[PDB]
């Protein structure tokens, strides 16, 4: 192909172009690649690793206390305990998760999330909480019975120490709500601390996706 | 959408890794400059690279050179790569510019940018962003000398002061990337260049709200 | 139960290979978990560098390569509550904090005693504790379990390295949910760390 | 790592073999210059070549030409190669510039550098860096006339004094290298160009220490 | 391929680039290649040729005397005779070897070295020396028994006239030590010179490698 | 025993080919090795250019091609000590030294007598004696052996060349460890060089 | 110091009785249990 014509696009440097270039040190042999454990080839594999939500991201709370949802003996029953949005890309509790940090490197994401709840009270500390999920259309429930009529899990401390809630689907181009309700009063025997903590963990599922690479805000 | 969330694509595309300046007017009449290759020049790129502990990649470097007012005359330039552990130029006309083992690129401002691919240079099997140890004081802690990829000494091929400053934008594209041992994304501001040192004023990872029950910020 | 770090058993290199004088369990000084405790970390193999036959080998051999099996036992009654995160951090480089931008030798290599965290929120490294679960880890929930076992293989960019100069990984025990009890219970909870090197190799004998 | 320690790779890469200057201003208004091809122009390259006794290779020459202040105007240049045993130009407009058997390269400063490969030119089977004998006085000892590869006469194609000096950097890359009879690396400083003559002040090959039992320098 | 685009990297002269160029004299026939003996294709083959170490590289010693390790009848036994570092790239005795000269054209090297020792005393000159190697971590031995507990060879003059010590492994990115000890006194019959020389030779093994070409310091 | 230079026997060219009048042993004038001796070198075939039938052929023939077999015999008692390096240097170009930048004809072609080194450290050529072992060589250790035999084939960039004008190689006998003895022993050690040309070819007879 | 020799770590919560076997001892200066 001796006779050639140079088409528009010559002598341009497109920073996303994936071409070849000469090796600067031809016949230089790099150190051979030994086996190193823990190779990762996908940010999605990291997105579905459970990491702690900072649900207590409240003004005046600092350090490890921001990772704890306080649970204590309530004078009034059916009171709300905690509320956070299901929104990895937005400012809030998901900022402290690995899925919430990777989501800030992408413009759009889709798929399901699971939120694990871990109760860290005494072995002899029984009671029920209601974990209710509100789909993005609907507003936050006002009462425990209002939240009970939607998607919810009744979680018993005495029986099951960790509960997992799967968020069905949520996307970014207004968002889901998770509320924790005091179903029953916090019950303890004598000589047992009457206030405990819940640790909320969050990750993505296998159907999570990310799209349109972008630089993070931090 | 699984190709966009891969380590290969996360670390792809060419990014500015340094604005190198070849000053030759006013008081600075050096006519050359030496820029040490730093993959973590900017905090944005440093934070993305520190997501993993070990990496192995080949780097492709592009030089976008021009004058102060964006002009690109017929001036000749030499982009010499000084491999790790070679002596660097100490002047505009030192003998290090003639060393054959330092590869050079001779290119003009009028030509499209020069490109060249540096291979994986480390004596170890992978670049190591975190080294928990000492090479053999407090300063040397965390300082792995195996991450040095070399230098890019740049000069105008001239016998005297040209009187024109040349701005060189170095663009690097990480290629054939392999990463090991993922790590949490840095949350604190970076204070220094080679240390994980952070400020005593700890910043919260998550933005604040009025109370744990109010979905307003 | 047992968790394999990165899903790989530690194995030999395809050099001194001790059979039982090194493979024995090493039990460290017990840590008192209290209400105000921030956490503890150890550097490996710095924790065993001056301890028994492994200590003699690590100080009189030029090169080193070994996997580890960590048991984190906790002695608490059913009336004690709290959660520890037991995380293994490969290449745990400790950071200084300044209002002193370089950490002291006592902090980088605490020895068999181990060092307490000052800012466990950022792991003394500027990285959030909330995302520390990308590293191999186990929870110790005092109401669920009082044991953690992490099997850690040899992770390094080099096939061999110096025990005295380089720490492959750090092991952090951090109270996420603080220890809490009622008046009359023991004011502290013992935390016992038991280390067993696996597939230890040595070179340069003198 | 066996490819990097081969004779092919040891003698690879293009190196500066001469800075040729085409002077045409001030007093020197020649407008041309003749540079004899010398593989051992610099002591660094001479020492590497004298590792062997006989070599056979093809050489690739590149001309990096520009003006005093690195400018590369549209000026035309002629790089004529005068083979071994052809008459050389004795002026800017001599008839030797028109000889067809002397290959020429016509190239401008604005063009990328000219390249051309000279083949193995010796009447013998290999270039001979050491000739223990006489061609037929003391001066002629060691002087093998079979190592002459030719000349590169360079001029500006002009009818009068341009008034611009052109600096030509000649880069050579030794190709298809075969070496015979390895020799000790020269230890003494080189005094002259074509003789192994050394100074009476013999330099020790090894750096000195206090005593044969102290590992300090 | 008539429609083409010029990508970044055109009109660049990379001095390490291995391209084609036109022959300046096409149809010129070079002198045919006759057989010449002694062709070498690898610097590694030269690296493993034994060459004399300049172990007596001491201030005031000149000429061929710098290649000789003096051995003589000692008033005190178990005294150190000589010491040199196993470091081809560094300044010292290896500067005078072919492996030590080629190592200065490369940035990094790895592999094993052997050091041959040749005794040049009289036929009737018996005695023992201890050749001890110290790995790079450890400091130089202070006494003959300290060196005897590490890697060592006991060499008898009367029996074996040349001894070879193989250095296990050493690399450049602090180095090995070789010490020669008077195991026994130098023993001679009457009318025999009571002082002799050792010639130390050095080379690389088959597992020696070199990396990252560089220009030498001399 | 015998060492083959570059692992190749000398052979014929695939011209005068003498059978036994040239192939005979040529024994040169013996050299007295003393304490202060620096060494000796000969140029080939300059050493035989004016010696016997080979001398007649080399002077009345235009071209020349031959291999050589050198025997370096040493006559020393068990009470003498010292080491000679016997090295064959192809294209041994002798260098001058100046505080005279060109060596005299007496030094470049010493003839059958041979020339003494002035700077055996640099081989009178600016190249270290320590690295002279890349050339084909034998040690003569007076306590081990008193003989060296080097078989040298024809090495040249040309198939044929002039005996009178060009020396293919030099042969150097250099005392590395000086000759030493006690009072009563012979103050010198004879060194005998015996040369045998192998596969000698000649052209241009007059 | 005792941890580096022959030892058993005994947990009260888990195992209520522990047995230690003394390897060998003779009478013709004696073992210690701490």
């Amino acid at each position: 192909g001796l006779p050639t014509e140079l088409k528009p696009g010559t002598n341009q440097f497109l920073t996303t172009d994936d071409g070849t270039s000469p090796p600067i040190l031809p016949g230089f042999e790099p150190t051979p690649l030994i086996h190193i454990p823990g190779e990762f080839t996908s940010l999605l594999d990291l997105c579905r690793i459970e990491t702690i939500l900072e649900v207590n991201n409240t003004t005046g709370t600092t350090g490890v206390n921001r990772l704890l949802i306080p649970v204590r003996a309530q004078n009034n029953v059916d009171q709300l305990c905690a509320s956070f949005q299901v929104d990895p890309g937005r400012n809030g509790p998901w900022q402290s998760t690995m899925v919430g940090q990777i989501c800030r490197y992408y413009t759009q994401w889709s798929g399901s999330l699971k939120v694990t709840f871990m109760f860290t009270g005494s072995f002899m500390a029984t009671g029920k909480m209601l974990i209710a999920y509100t789909p993005p259309g609907s507003a936050q429930p006002t009462t425990r019975e209002a939240a009970m009529l939607g998607t919810h899990i009744v979680w018993d401390f005495g029986l099951q120490s960790s509960v997992t809630l799967v968020i069905p689907w949520i996307s970014n181009t207004a968002t889901g709500i998770v509320t924790i309700w005091y179903q029953t009063n916090f019950v303890v025997p004598p000589d047992t601390p009457s206030e405990a903590n819940i640790i909320a963990l969050g990750a993505a599922q296998e159907n999570f996706t990310l799209k349109l690479c972008k630089d993070t805000d931090e | 959408g699984v190709n966009e969330a891969s380590v290969e694509h996360f670390y792809s595309r060419a990014g500015l890794v340094g604005v190198v300046e070849v000053k030759d007017s006013g008081t600075s009449q050096d006519g050359y400059t030496v820029w040490p290759i730093d993959v973590m020049g900017f905090v944005q790129q440093r934070r993305k690279l520190e997501l993993s502990t070990y990496m192995r990649f080949d780097a492709e470097f592009t030089f976008v050179s021009n004058l102060n007012d964006s002009t690109t005359p017929g001036m000749l330039l030499q982009y010499m790569y000084v491999p790790p552990g070679a002596p660097k130029p100490d002047g505009r006309k030192s003998y290090q510019w003639q060393t054959a083992t330092n590869p050079s690129i001779f290119a003009k401002l009028s030509d499209p940018p020069p490109q060249v691919s540096v291979p994986f240079m480390s004596p170890a099997s992978a670049y190591q962003w975190f080294y928990d140890g000492y090479p053999t004081t407090n300063l040397q802690y965390g300082q792995c000398p195996n991450n040095m990829m070399g230098h890019f000494a740049i000069r105008t091929v001239s016998e005297s002061t040209t009187g024109k400053n040349v701005h060189v934008r170095v663009y690097m594209r990480i290629k054939h990337v392999r990463a090991w041992v993922p790590r949490p994304f840095r949350s604190q501001a970076y204070m220094v260049k080679n240390y994980p040192t952070y400020s005593q004023t700890i910043s919260n990872t998550a933005a604040d709200r009025a109370s744990i029950t109010t979905t307003d910020y | 139960n047992i968790v394999l770090s990165y899903g790989e058993w530690p194995g030999y290199c395809p050099p001194t290979r001790p059979d039982v004088s090194v493979n024995r369990f090493y039990t460290l000084s017990t840590k008192s978990w209290k209400t105000e405790s921030t956490g503890w970390y150890w550097k490996f193999p710095d924790v065993l560098n001056d301890t028994g036959v492994f200590g003699q080998n690590a100080q009189f051999h030029y090169l080193y390569r070994s996997g580890f099996c960590m048991h984190v036992q906790c002695n608490a009654s059913k009336f004690h509550q709290g959660a520890l995160l037991v995380v293994v951090i490969p290449e745990f480089v400790v950071a200084a904090s300044s209002p002193g931008l370089y950490p002291d030798f006592a902090h980088t290599n605490p020895g068999k005693e181990g060092q307490v965290f000052r800012d466990p929120y950022v792991l003394d490294a500027g990285i959030p504790l909330s995302q520390a679960l990308v590293f191999p880890h186990q929870w110790i929930n005092l109401r669920t379990n009082n044991c953690a076992t992490i099997i850690m293989p040899y992770v390094n960019a080099l096939p061999f390295d110096s025990a005295l100069n380089h720490s492959n990984f750090g092991l952090a025990v951090i109270p996420i949910s603080p220890l809490k009890y009622c008046n009359g219970a023991t004011t502290e909870v013992p935390i016992t760390l038991t280390i067993a090197p696996l597939n230890s190799e040595f070179s340069g004998l003198r």
